């Protein structure tokens, strides 16, 4: 008789997995967060004086 | 002074039931009601107080 | 180990009941008083 | 016919085999980390100040306008 | 049915009373200190002595008269206490670290000398050295009392005790009228730091020390010991030896050498 | 004498176990709201 | 009835099972102050206030997982669950003195949450250092509460070291010598000496800060002649040995779940072990100012406190390979308790040695008072003190309630928790060598990705943390009876039944001498 | 004189204890057991009030693991690990 | 040390009693005299209020705040001085 | 002791011919604590002694344990069994594989 | 067959790969036919058909080495759970975000931040290997 | 000052400093590859069916694992303790600065010839100027001259507090009556930044240090002009 | 003269004392020669070299106690 694993680990694996990664990319990238990344390669420095 | 040791033996060991603390008979039980009623009134005191200090005066 | 089948069977519903009333007990008092911080930290 | 196949030491045999590849392992590691990190340090400290000018570097400083006791 | 040596207690309420009377001394202490009212301490002091009464009482009832502490009993009782007295010791220690502490790198403040600029110290010769030999009698007439009870002489060991209590005492009032005479006081920076608080908590268990012998003593008169079995007594024949070796080290370091 | 076995050797009632999750409910929720309470009483003061 | 059995206990597994429930309480109450501090962290700004009620969070966070949760639990709950079962005793030595260790804790924690409620709290930080600790930086009662609650809890503490002690020497079966106890039981009698000595040390000390702010003595005002610096020297006299009194408990479980799990009658090398946290319990006591090396001391002192302090992983490592040589050759079984031995095995090791890396004044001149301390002993403590908690947790929870957790769900938390915690701390390394400071509740915004991350993390904890509390009430709420149980001629805490009786060990167990 | 002996007033089970030590016997348990030489012919001989009770077995002289099991009323058990023999010999006190 | 007298055949009551009366009650009360001798009072300085002495952060609890709880007038100024 | 003296004292151990069930147990269970597969000459000897026990369930479980201590050596079950083949068809013992035992 | 809780103090059965002979028997009450399945196995074992060498067996014994050692697919549930659960968690930071946290100082607008790297570029911030160290002063831009 | 996403220690700006990376790469070296050891041993001891479950002998493996830590241990305290006893050597300083903390500011005398001293306050976020660093900058920096040693003295005139400047690796305490002191170089002319690294109250996070290293002679018409 | 010399006395990191010292130093000299009428300026190193250590409100307060009469230190 399959046990639970055997009827929906599956199911459960796929699932969760791909919940975990669609929750996280948005709320990585979607909702203002300030990551503060480094500007090394990514910001031009601008005249402040 | 005579040693009545023996009494106080019989009087301890006597198959009544009772814990220790409340053994030697009815003066036990006034001063166990004495002191838990300091303990637990005080206590209920110490909150009291608790709330009162929690908050600008 | 080996144990005995449950006596009381607590069925997936069941667990999603206690679960949720688990993290609700958690979260929402929390919650609340986080929420209201602004009216808090200025008044 | 099979041959008989070693039955004996199994475990103390695959251990002392995996233990000395560790010990390789640590080595090779030991090796690469004073190598690509530690020699690679010391060698950007001492390529930095070998020829490195103070006053040209202050002089950099000042008319860029950082300083508050030289302008 | 047991068969095992070893005590079942019954159940004890005065564990809760005895930890609520502790939260009450506590919360107590509080409220006068800034509250400006001593009413929670009064009933915490209250309740913590009712607590120690009743049970020590029941140690009593069950040893003497109902016969739970056999050799195993007392032998566990003869390890809590040398622990209990190990744990006063290193209390003591801190306020000993503080003391040499202070006065071995005295700071400008107090002038950078030991004693400090404007302290003048009891001379360690008059009511000190009177109190250390009050205080070691009563080590030798404690320790002829617990011989007269092992050799069964109940009217010398309530002599020897007796006269062991009366030291206490004694000690206990001269150093009353020392701290009342004493030309420097508590705030007097960490001279009178120092001083008062380690040697006013020696005084407290100088107090503690002679009530137990007092209680020793009111159960020898209603003769609870045999020659052999009286570990309350042992105990607080430990405890006094113990009260008399804290004050060698006081008198040593902070009236003779602190001096 | 006090009872004995699975269930009965703790001070709560596990007999039904919607009972027994509001009682955990209210004992480790009170302890997770309390701070969140104090923080809030502190900002309400000053 | 209830009363009787409850509040006038003098029962050792009841009065274990007291502390586990107000462990466990405490945990929660801990767990909030954390993800308060997190809160606060997880973005740039002022989010709760200035730096008084964030460090007022901050110091009750720690006095509260410290002394309301891993002490009670370890010590009050697993110690008077287990050591008289694992010697065959009929009770501790002073049932009655037990009970009162344990009522001691909630009044010492309502002292503690009366300090936070009242004035503006205690931000002293755990160590409560003078003078900001004092009656001018902290006027009012919130210090005098904590010192309180501090008095109470070690009342406890040391009424319980002498009990379990005594009950350890005095009340194994005649034939069983000192070298045929568990090792648990060994470090239990470990833990209660270093309490024994530790703690009154610590109530010297506080005594000390109590009169200065209320009997105007000067122990440690430089204006009576006393120093500040001497309270440190007699808080970390108890503080370094507090911190191997809460580990070595757990050194004694996990040696236990290692074991049983790897089908084992016995761990590797039993008399190495004992020598192991015998040393250990020795040397925590010679090392305290290891926490005062940028407060100005000579450089000799300092010298000596490193090396005393290195030396250390000596023993330390004895019982971590011997943890590894218990489970060679074993058959493993992967059950949730292993799985939270085994991640103890390897985070305490990472978190012992950024602990060595700190020994070495030199270096800890620049990581002192930033968040490098603060990744060691959370490695050490929120992970290695806490998985061998919730390893002992599962691994015992059937014996002392009678029924079984369900062990998917209990392998489900361990994973989320493995990942949040770290999630939460291996970031504060970074944190701490680029060098933010502890006890800020704002940083400059250089270091905002670590501290976003790492306040994720605590929220991942959260998550399991509100897991765990369903997965111990499915297992109450389905009522699982345990019928077998392995290795018991190894594991004489099992050999009555789960629950066991009340009364357990009325006979005592028969052991020759031959 | 006029001070007690235990003779005269030890009481409960300390006068239990002491009485019995007296006549050379241990109803509580206080001393360890000495074995026998442990065979089938000579088993160790296991006294009890009930009719089980837990036996430690310590195999060999300064082995630090003891081997724990209940020994029942009725045929002589063996230590799972050593083998030596042990019997119950049930009831009194 | 042996100290300078002799016995140790036993240490029983006599003997420990033979001590209390013979050695340590006679120190006690030569001591006693001697004390009873350097008591009658001694000359109190003249008051400077260095800062270092006299502490006073917090009120005192009971009386008006500036009374230490052993204050005896003839020997304690308050940080002000002698009192009246 | 050189590994034909351990060899011999097993099957010593298990020749006795009046070992009792416990002693085979007992064999059995302390054996597989080794860090070895059984040689086919002390497997026999237990095998025979199951026979003199009257015990054809244990003989079969003795197989697999001895498949189970080769771990992932699948050489090693193989050629004891080759080499038992004359005593299992001696004792009409089956194999785990025969009576379908091996499968999951 | 049935395990009592009142059994705890008796040697039981367990299916263990390294106690490949357990106390007692799986089965110990026999039916007439086992009982007499029982004396069959008395006389050679070579007159036992396979069916009734398997339930000999089946009585001494609950679960084969096979069955006992079986793997299962108990890895899915755990670690799509764990993800599951982990995944909740990022609700609770969006609401977090959303509801409690305010904007976030000005000093990361971007203009902000060009000025800002600008001028630790003029100081030389972290010159040999951090920071600066990144940055090519004769090209004016960042080391490729 | 640090810089987003750092991992490691700030760039070395004394020789003391740089002295510390290198013993801090030597040490973490075996930090990383003693905990990969670990786990790698749990790793194997985990996957095998083999199994070896008797009584194991323990007194042989010991004497490796106690005289191969000792030996690391050796190994780190050569180099730790060279590095503490170098930083204690005389060294001449050519001008002592004392510092003072308070709650919450730093204040700075330099007595050495002229009455010098003055206070240095966080600049507050919503004064910042374009580019400057939110809770470092101060109203008035700490100028020193590059190139010389400094005796740098520490106080405090009312709680602890500690002065901090990790690129140089200090941090000494700030403890009331107390005079701690310290030893400071900069090989670079600059800014370099510290932040209160002792709890002291409201506002611990808010009271930074920032060093201006620059040519003696502007030093000197710095310090006239303070006065 | 530019700042204060090592001194053998007061070598590790606490130089409390080398402050004090200095201080006391300071005005034992002073106070000797003025006793014994003649030259301040003989005790000019110990004024520079306290000067140089010692914090400005430490100075301070033991100028203001010295004058006040409750100067603990022994001049
Ligand atoms: C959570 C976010 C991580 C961010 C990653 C870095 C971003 C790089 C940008 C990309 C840009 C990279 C280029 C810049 C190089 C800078 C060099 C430097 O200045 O150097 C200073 C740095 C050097 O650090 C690093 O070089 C990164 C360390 C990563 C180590 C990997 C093992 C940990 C597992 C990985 C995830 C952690 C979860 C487990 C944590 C639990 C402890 C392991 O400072 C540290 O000290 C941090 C670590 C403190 C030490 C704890 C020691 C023991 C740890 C555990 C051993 C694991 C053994 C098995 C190995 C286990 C395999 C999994
Ligand atoms: C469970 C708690 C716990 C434990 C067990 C430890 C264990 C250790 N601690 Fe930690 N410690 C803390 C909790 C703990 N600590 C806390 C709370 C603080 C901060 C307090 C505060 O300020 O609030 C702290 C602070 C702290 C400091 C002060 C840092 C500072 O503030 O600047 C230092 C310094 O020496 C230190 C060192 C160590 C060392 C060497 C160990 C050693 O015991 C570790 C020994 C272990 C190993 C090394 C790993 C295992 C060994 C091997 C695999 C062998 C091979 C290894 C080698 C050869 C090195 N700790
Ligand atoms: C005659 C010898 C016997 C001494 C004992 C009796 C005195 C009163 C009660 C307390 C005694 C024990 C506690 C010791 C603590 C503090 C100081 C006590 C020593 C003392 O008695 O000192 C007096 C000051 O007392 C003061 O402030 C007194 C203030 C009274 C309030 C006491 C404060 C209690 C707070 C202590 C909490 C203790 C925590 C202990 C925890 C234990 C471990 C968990 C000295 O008088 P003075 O006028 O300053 O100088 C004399 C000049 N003519
Ligand atoms: C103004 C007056 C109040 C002063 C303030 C508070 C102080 C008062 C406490 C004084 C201590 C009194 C202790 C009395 C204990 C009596 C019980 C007793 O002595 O019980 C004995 C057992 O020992 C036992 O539990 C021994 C139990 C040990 C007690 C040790 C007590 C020290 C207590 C310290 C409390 C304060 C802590 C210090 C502050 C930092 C009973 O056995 P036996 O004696 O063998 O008798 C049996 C025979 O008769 C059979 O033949
Ligand atoms: C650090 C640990 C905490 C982690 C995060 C907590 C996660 C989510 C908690 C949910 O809490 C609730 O959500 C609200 C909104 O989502 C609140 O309602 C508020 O919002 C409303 C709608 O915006 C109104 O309907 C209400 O009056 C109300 O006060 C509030 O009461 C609260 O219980
Ligand atoms: Cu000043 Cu922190
Ligand atoms: O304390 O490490
Ligand atoms: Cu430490
Ligand atoms: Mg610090
Ligand atoms: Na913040
Ligand atoms: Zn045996």
């Amino acid at each position: 008789a399959p046990d639970f694993h055997d009827k929906y680990g599956n199911a459960v694996l796929a699932s969760g997995a791909t919940f975990c990664v669609a929750v996280w990319v948005y709320m990585a990238t979607q909702i203002g967060i300030e990551w503060n990344p480094s500007p090394v390669g990514r910001v031009t420095p601008k005249e402040w004086r | 002074f005579e040693n009545r040791v023996a009494e106080k033996q019989k009087l301890f060991q006597e198959d009544n039931g009772l814990p220790v603390h409340l053994k030697g008979g009815a003066t036990d039980n006034i001063l166990y009601r004495v002191t838990m009623t300091l303990c637990l009134g005080g206590t209920l005191y110490s909150l009291y107080c608790l709330g009162w200090a929690s908050f600008p005066h | 180990i080996t144990a005995k089948p449950a006596k009381t069977p607590t069925s997936p519903k069941e667990q999603a009941i206690g679960l949720s009333v688990t993290f609700l007990s958690f979260l929402l008092p929390a919650g609340w008083v986080l929420y209201h911080l602004d009216n808090y930290k200025k008044s | 016919a099979l041959a008989k196949p070693q039955m004996r030491g199994l475990l103390a045999r695959r251990l002392r085999f995996h233990i000395v590849g560790a010990f390789m392992v640590s080595l090779g590691f030991a090796t690469f980390y004073k190598f690509a990190v530690a020699e690679k340090r010391k060698k950007a400290y001492a390529d930095f100040y070998r020829n490195y000018d103070s006053m040209k570097d202050f002089e950099e400083m000042r008319k860029a306008g950082i300083f508050q006791s030289a302008k | 049915h047991q068969t095992h040596a070893y005590h079942m207690v019954n159940p004890s309420p005065w564990p809760l009373t005895g930890a609520l009377s502790a939260l009450l001394m506590t919360s107590g202490l509080t409220m006068w200190f800034h509250f400006n009212s001593m009413t929670l301490l009064m009933i915490g002091l209250t309740t913590n002595m009712l607590t120690m009464y009743q049970w020590w009482r029941d140690v009593i009832r069950e040893s003497t008269f109902q016969g739970h502490h056999t050799p195993a009993v007392q032998k566990g009782l003869r390890y809590g206490m040398i622990l209990f007295i190990i744990s006063e010791v290193l209390f003591f220690t801190g306020f000993f670290w503080a003391f040499y502490h202070s006065s071995l790198a005295p700071t400008p403040e107090l002038g950078g000398c030991w004693p400090p600029t404007g302290i003048h110290p009891l001379n360690p010769l008059e009511v000190p050295l009177l109190n250390t030999s009050v205080l070691l009698a009563s080590g030798v007439s404690i320790t002829w009392a617990h011989h007269s009870l092992m050799e069964g002489d109940r009217k010398h060991m309530l002599q020897a005790l007796f006269i062991t209590i009366t030291l206490g005492v004694y000690f206990t009032l001269l150093q009353a009228s020392e701290y009342y005479e004493a030309p420097f006081t508590i705030s007097d920076g960490v001279y009178g730091s120092t001083f008062f608080v380690a040697t006013g908590f020696h005084g407290l268990h100088v107090i503690i020390g002679s009530t137990f012998l007092i209680v020793c003593f009111f159960r020898q008169l209603k003769f609870h010991f045999t020659s052999n079995h009286h570990f309350g007594f042992e105990a607080a024949a430990w405890y006094w030896h113990f009260v008399d070796v804290v004050w060698l080290f006081l008198y040593v370091s902070i009236y003779w050498w602190g001096s | 004498h006090y009872e004995e076995g699975p269930g009965k050797n703790i001070p709560f009632s596990v007999e039904n176990k919607w009972r027994l999750l509001a009682m955990m409910t209210l004992f480790f929720g009170s302890g997770f709201a309390a701070p969140f309470f104090i923080v809030r009483h502190q900002l309400l003061k000053k | 009835m209830f009363i009787n059995r409850w509040l006038f206990s003098t029962n050792h597994k009841d009065i274990g099972t007291l502390y586990l429930l107000f462990g466990a309480w405490a945990g929660m109450v801990g767990t909030a102050l954390s993800l308060l501090i997190r809160a606060e962290l997880g973005q740039p700004g002022t989010l709760l206030g200035d730096d008084q009620i964030y460090n007022v969070v901050v110091t009750a966070h720690a006095f509260v997982m410290i002394f309301f949760m891993v002490m009670p639990i370890m010590i009050g709950g697993f110690g008077n669950w287990l050591v008289p079962l694992m010697i065959g005793a009929p009770d501790m030595a002073f049932p009655r003195m037990n009970n009162m260790s344990f009522w001691l804790l909630p009044p010492s924690f309502l002292l503690l949450l009366a300090s936070s409620m009242v004035e503006a709290g205690a931000g002293t930080g755990w160590t409560v250092y003078p003078p900001l600790a004092g009656n001018l930086a902290h006027a009012g009662a919130s210090v005098d509460l904590t010192i309180f609650s501090l008095h109470l809890a070690g009342v406890s503490s040391i009424l319980g070291a002498i009990n379990f002690i005594t009950t350890i020497i005095n009340m194994k079966p005649p034939a069983m010598s000192q070298y045929q106890t568990p090792l648990f039981v060994w470090s239990v009698m470990i833990t209660a000496v270093l309490l024994l000595l530790s703690l009154p040390v610590l109530a010297a000390g506080i005594t000390m800060l109590l009169t200065d702010r209320n009997l105007n003595t000067t122990f440690f005002d430089p204006a009576g002649g006393g120093d500040p610096i001497l309270y440190q020297h007699l808080f970390w006299f108890f503080g370094h040995p507090e911190v191997y009194i809460l580990i070595l408990p757990g050194f004694g479980m996990i040696s236990h779940i290692v074991t049983y799990y790897s089908g084992k009658k016995e761990p590797f090398g039993y008399m190495g072990m004992v020598w192991a946290m015998m040393s250990i319990g020795f040397l925590g006591f010679i090392v305290w100012a290891h926490h005062m090396f940028t407060v100005g001391m000579d450089v000799d002192t300092r010298a000596y406190f490193t090396s005393a302090t290195m030396i250390i992983a000596i023993p330390t490592g004895v019982k971590v390979f011997s943890w590894l040589a218990t489970l060679h050759g074993g058959n493993i079984k992967w059950s949730p308790a292993m799985m939270w031995a085994l991640g103890f095995i390897f985070l305490f090791t990472v978190g012992g040695l950024t602990g060595i890396v700190l020994a070495n004044s030199s270096l800890d001149i620049v990581l002192h008072d930033t968040y490098y301390v603060v990744a060691h002993f959370h490695y050490v403590l929120s992970m290695g003190a806490v998985f061998a908690i919730m390893g002992g947790f599962v691994h015992w929870f059937p014996l002392f309630s009678g029924y079984t957790l369900n062990d998917t769900w209990a392998k489900i938390h361990f994973a989320i928790m493995f990942v949040g915690v770290n999630m939460t701390f291996f970031p504060q390394h970074f944190l701490g060598l680029s060098g933010m400071p502890r006890r800020y509740s704002d940083y400059p915004d250089a270091y905002t990705m670590w501290n976003t991350i790492s306040s994720m993390g605590s929220f991942i904890s959260l998550t399991a943390v509100m897991l765990m509390v369903f997965i111990i009430w499915e297992a109450f709420a389905s009522k699982r009876e345990v019928l077998t149980v392995d290795l018991t001629t190894t594991n004489l805490e099992w050999l009555n039944g789960c629950p066991p009786p009340y009364h357990t060990f009325e006979e005592p167990t028969y052991v020759n001498l031959k | 004189g006029g001070v007690p002996t235990d003779e005269e007033q030890a009481t409960g089970l300390e006068r239990e204890v002491m009485l019995a030590a007296r006549k050379g016997q241990d109803p509580y348990n206080i001393l360890a057991p000495k074995a026998t030489s442990g065979t089938k012919e000579d088993p160790n001989l296991v006294p009890s009030i009930t009719n089980k009770r837990i036996v430690g077995c310590i195999c060999e002289e300064d082995n630090s693991t003891v081997i724990w099991f209940w020994l029942h009323k009725g045929e002589a058990q063996r230590c799972p690990s050593c083998g030596t023999h042990y019997k119950l010999v049930p009831h009194q006190l | 040390a042996s100290a300078a007298k002799g016995d140790h055949g036993g240490t029983g009551a006599r003997t420990w009693r033979f001590l209390t009366f013979g050695l340590a009650l006679p120190s006690v009360a030569l001591c006693t005299l001697n004390s009873w001798l350097h008591s009658g009072h001694r000359e109190r300085p003249a008051f400077i209020p260095y800062h270092h002495l006299r502490i006073r952060t917090k009120p005192f609890s009971w009386g008006d705040g500036n009374h230490t709880f052993f204050h005896n007038p003839r020997v304690n100024p308050l940080p002000t001085g002698y009192e009246k | 002791e050189t590994d034909e003296e351990f060899d011999a004292r097993w099957v010593t151990y298990f020749n006795k011919p009046d070992i009792d069930a416990w002693e085979l147990r007992k064999g059995m269970n302390t054996l597989v604590g080794y860090d070895l597969v059984p040689e086919p000459k002390i497997i026999d000897a237990a095998l025979r002694a199951c026979r003199r026990l009257n015990d054809f369930a244990s003989a079969v479980r003795i197989l697999e344990v001895v498949k189970d201590k080769a771990g992932p050596h699948k050489e090693i079950y193989p050629y004891v069994i080759q080499e038992l083949r004359p005593t299992l068809n001696e004792l009409g013992i089956s194999t785990p594989e025969e009576l379908g035992l091996d499968k999951v | 067959s049935v395990v009592k809780s009142e059994d705890y103090a008796l040697p039981s059965y367990v299916d263990r790969r390294d106690y490949p002979l357990p106390d007692v028997a799986h089965v110990k009450n026999l039916s007439a036919s086992q009982k007499a399945l029982k004396e069959k196995e008395k006389a050679s074992w070579s007159s036992l058909s396979i069916d009734e060498k398997v339930e000999l067996y089946r009585l001494k014994f609950k679960e084969s080495f096979a069955e006992m050692n079986r793997s299962t697919n108990e890895w899915k549930t755990v670690v799509g759970a764990a993800m599951f659960f982990i995944g909740f968690t990022a609700l609770l930071l969006i609401w977090e975000k959303h509801y409690v946290y305010g904007p976030i100082p000005h000093t990361f607008e971007e203009e902000w931040v060009a000025k800002q790297t600008k001028r630790m570029l003029d100081m030389k911030v972290a010159p040999i290997q951090g920071f600066s160290a990144k940055w090519d002063y004769d090209k004016n831009e960042w080391k490729k | 000052m640090a810089y987003p996403m750092q991992l490691g220690f700030q760039d070395a700006t004394s020789p003391i400093m740089e002295e510390l990376l290198h013993f801090h790469d030597h040490t973490l070296m075996i930090v990383f590859l003693i905990s990969s050891l670990v786990l790698y041993i749990i790793s194997l001891m985990l996957t095998t069916k083999l199994t070896h479950t008797s009584t194991m002998d323990a007194q042989e493996v010991e004497t490796i694992w106690t005289i191969l830590p000792a030996i690391i241990l050796i190994l780190i305290a050569l180099p730790s303790l060279r590095i503490l006893y170098m930083m204690d050597e005389i060294n001449n300083p050519s001008l002592t600065v004392k510092t003072m903390g308070h709650q919450w500011y730093w204040s700075y005398e330099y007595t050495d010839y002229e009455d010098l001293s003055f206070d240095s306050y966080m600049i507050p976020t919503s004064e910042l100027k374009p580019g400057e660093l939110r809770l470092l900058e101060v109203d008035n920096r700490v100028v020193l001259p590059m190139e010389m040693t400094i005796r740098m003295l520490v106080s405090s005139e009312d709680v602890l507090h500690s002065w901090a400047v990790p690129s140089l690796g200090l941090k000494t305490d700030a403890i009331p009556g107390r005079l701690n002191q310290t030893t400071l170089m900069s090989s670079r002319p600059g800014l370099y930044y510290g932040q209160c690294s002792e709890i002291c109250g409201s506002n611990h996070s808010f009271m930074p240090i920032v060093l201006e290293l620059v040519p003696l002679k502007y030093f000197e018409k710095w310090s006239a002009s303070m006065l | 003269y530019q700042t204060a010399p090592f001194d053998s006395r007061f070598p590790n990191q606490n130089q409390t004392r080398n402050c004090w010292q200095n201080y006391l130093d300071f005005h034992r000299c002073e106070k000797a020669m003025t006793a014994k009428g003649g030259d301040v300026s003989v005790c000019e190193w110990y004024r520079r070299v306290y000067k140089s250590l010692c914090p400005i409100s430490w100075v301070s307060t033991w100028d203001d106690r010295r004058a006040e009469g409750t100067f603990p230190g022994k001049i």
